């Protein structure tokens, strides 16, 4: 039994490799977190120096799959360059090492925590081109799922309708009052306590809509969230107006932009509409 | 047989698998691990940014706890209100209840009560510590009458800034090396009285101790003064407590002890190299002697001590105005001054912390202390 007795060697050796496998997973395991802890410390006090100079958060999300040979992204220093001109963002963020989940995580809890520790109402304004459904998504995974902190010091309530000009606009759950300095709707609200369950199925889909977002802290007042979305050209040329005309589209806008945090976010897909995205990004700084 | 054949293939097979899988996951902590190289180097330059923002020159009051018996319980003078988040500064005020009411005000940028701990104070101290581990060199003060809580707030074992910096630097150092990052720490421990320095480590009287300043390096010696290699927080502890602050404290009341740790960090794997001064001050009593029925030599302390608090007041109040560069700084007027010249200046960054007493049995000495502070508040 020559052969059999070689099955037995080369068990042997798998098992020895195996071991030393297992080993090295947890050398792994805590340098890679070690990593995330570390890029979060440094987010925190990016955070912290956009709050001393009191500038706007513009950030840049960029998926580069199908984009021109001639537009130049520099992940570090947060910048993308065309042509001479250069386009200065807070954060360029890669799509191809930072996902959706890790967006919110990584790049977005430090400004979400903060806004919601100092109970200042806040927004999340996402600009893009191409319909994508899988932020919207995450962004209900990281708030209010079963198990997440902010499920567990709040009660989480959620709105979503959709304004179109003009002028309605309808409920994105089913089948508004300016008051003090928040937005207050006359709409479907829904109590989420296990994630994109609570939500229907088109909740997700298509991979100005407006989702409100209030936190009730546990033992008075709520804390106000509101996420706008874009989804393409149409929709942010009507964002524009003349840094023009009173659409409840632009009235929402201007009350956040006047009265919550903002935080603008840039997501570069489609090849053929790039540059007027750019160039938005660069009016909402100036602006 | 061929089943066994077949058996045979598939584990060599498996092998090459498990030993590419080996490879590929020391690839990657390679990988990670240049993250971690380059994000520490990240971290110190955005962390120099936010104390720029912050403030190069601070001053923070520090109210200490009320002292039954031995002062008024009354503390109802003084008023202190919430920090501003805007503005990031925080007032209050000393008010004298007459008919006209006398009203001072005064401003901070951060202002501790008699609640808020040492733990609280290191709350804010600890980023300035963080930037001599960094290669910068900061100075910090503790200003006000004796009694206030000068030696308290620099030195209670366990919490106080010095004993928490300590901890703080071997704890850095510590997590550092997984970085590539060795650090040598030597420290000198000295004492200025009547413009004379004396060695606080020495293990006599004859000594010359001369400062001694290197213009090229930017870095300052003194002669005669040992120097001891910091190991431990244990070994510094041991070293603290043999130095130590009735005749022994009512010297260390009239004189400043200067505390100065050297931070020296190198990267084999980067050939980065930093080097930080960390100056800690527990100065000497800003109280105003009565001299009249007084003997000559208390009168001359008394006046050095003033000049000396004056001309730190002086320079540290230039330091903070826009028109730096253009005017004269005088910092050999005086020894204080003159030895920390280079953690005062370029990047260096100055904490003032005044100390004072809630009580009205000391008003008038804590309307003096936060004169000072209103100097030495920057621009
Ligand atoms: N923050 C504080 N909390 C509690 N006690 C304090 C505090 N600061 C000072 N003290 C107490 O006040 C007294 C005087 O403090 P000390 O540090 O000797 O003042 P100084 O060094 O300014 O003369 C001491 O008994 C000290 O324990
Ligand atoms: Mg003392």
């Amino acid at each position: 039994a020559a052969l059999e007795k070689e099955i037995a060697a080369l068990e042997k050796e798998i098992a020895a490799l195996e071991k030393e496998i297992s080993k090295q997973e947890k050398f792994y395991n805590d340098t890679y977190n070690t990593v995330c802890k570390e890029l979060l410390r440094s987010r925190r006090l990016e955070n912290s120096i956009i709050e001393q100079k009191g500038t706007m958060r513009v950030y840049a999300y960029v998926m580069e799959q199908n984009l021109p040979e001639n537009l130049l992204f520099d992940y570090e220093n947060g910048v993308i360059t065309q042509s001479e001109h250069v386009y200065k963002f807070n954060r360029v963020i890669p799509h191809l090492k930072v996902s959706e989940d890790c967006f919110f995580t990584q790049e977005y809890s430090v400004y979400h925590d903060m806004a919601l520790n100092q109970k200042k109402n806040f927004n999340l304004i996402s600009l893009s081109t191409t319909p994508h459904g899988s932020l919207r998504e995450s962004l209900i995974k990281f708030l209010a799922e079963k198990d997440t902190i902010y499920q567990k010091q709040y009660v989480i309530t959620l709105q979503f309708v959709f304004l179109s000009d003009d002028e309605f606009s309808q409920d994105m759950l089913l089948d508004l009052k300016f008051e003090k300095h928040s937005i207050s709707l006359d709409s479907k609200l829904v109590i989420i306590e296990n994630g994109l369950e609570d939500l229907p199925l088109n909740f997700s889909a298509d991979e100005m809509g407006i989702i409100k977002v209030q936190f009730f802290p546990r033992d008075p007042v709520p804390v106000d969230f509101y996420f706008i979305e874009l989804n393409n050209l149409k929709s942010i040329e009507q964002f524009d107006k003349s840094i023009s005309a009173e659409t409840p589209i632009a009235l929402v806008l201007k009350k956040l932009i006047s009265d919550t945090k903002s935080f603008f976010l840039l997501n570069l897909n489609d090849s053929k509409n790039v540059n007027k995205l750019l160039t938005i990004s660069e009016e909402v700084q100036t602006q | 047989i061929a089943a066994l054949k077949e058996k045979i293939a598939a584990l060599k097979e498996k092998i090459a698998a498990l030993k590419e899988k080996i490879k590929d996951t020391e690839l990657g902590m390679k990988e990670l691990n240049e993250i971690l190289i380059k994000e520490e180097t990240v971290r110190r330059t955005l962390h120099n940014e936010l104390q720029e923002l912050r403030g190069n020159i601070r001053v923070y009051l520090r109210i200490r706890p009320a002292l039954k018996n031995l002062e008024n319980s009354d503390t109802s003078l003084i008023n202190v209100n919430e920090f501003d988040d805007n503005s990031g500064v925080q007032s209050m005020e000393v008010t004298k209840i007459q008919n006209t009411a006398q009203v001072h005000e005064f401003k901070f940028d951060k202002i501790f009560d008699q609640q808020d701990t040492n733990v609280d104070v290191f709350k804010e101290v600890g980023q300035l510590v963080q930037s001599s581990l960094d290669g910068y060199n900061v100075a910090i003060f503790a200003y006000g009458q004796t009694g206030s809580g000068k030696t308290f707030t620099m030195l209670n074992p366990g919490d106080g800034i010095i004993p928490s910096t300590i901890s703080h630097i071997f704890n850095w150092i510590n997590k550092l090396k997984t970085k590539g990052w060795d650090y040598k720490v030597n420290a000198e421990f000295i004492e200025i009285y009547n413009e004379n320095i004396v060695d606080l480590l020495r293990s006599s009287i004859g000594l010359k101790h001369e400062i001694r300043h290197d213009q090229e390096t930017k870095t300052t010696t003194i002669t005669n003064v040992t120097s001891v290699k910091l190991e431990s927080e244990e070994m510094v502890e041991i070293i603290l407590k043999k130095a130590n602050r009735t005749a022994s404290n009512e010297h260390s009341s009239r004189s400043h002890s200067i505390f100065i740790i050297h931070l020296s960090g190198s990267n084999a794997k980067t050939g980065a190299h930093s080097y930080g001064t960390l100056n800690l001050v527990d100065l000497a009593g800003s109280e105003r002697i009565n001299v009249s029925q007084v003997v000559g030599d208390r009168l001359r302390e008394t006046q050095n001590i003033n000049k000396s608090l004056s001309a730190l007041g002086d320079v540290i109040h230039a330091l903070g105005q826009p028109d730096s560069t253009k005017r004269h700084i005088p910092f050999r007027n005086s020894k204080l001054t003159y030895l920390l010249q280079y953690s005062l200046t370029g990047d260096s960054k100055t904490l003032m912390f005044v100390n004072i007493s809630p009580s009205s049995s000391h008003i008038n000495e804590t309307l003096n202390s936060l004169r000072f502070a209103s100097k030495v508040n920057s621009t």
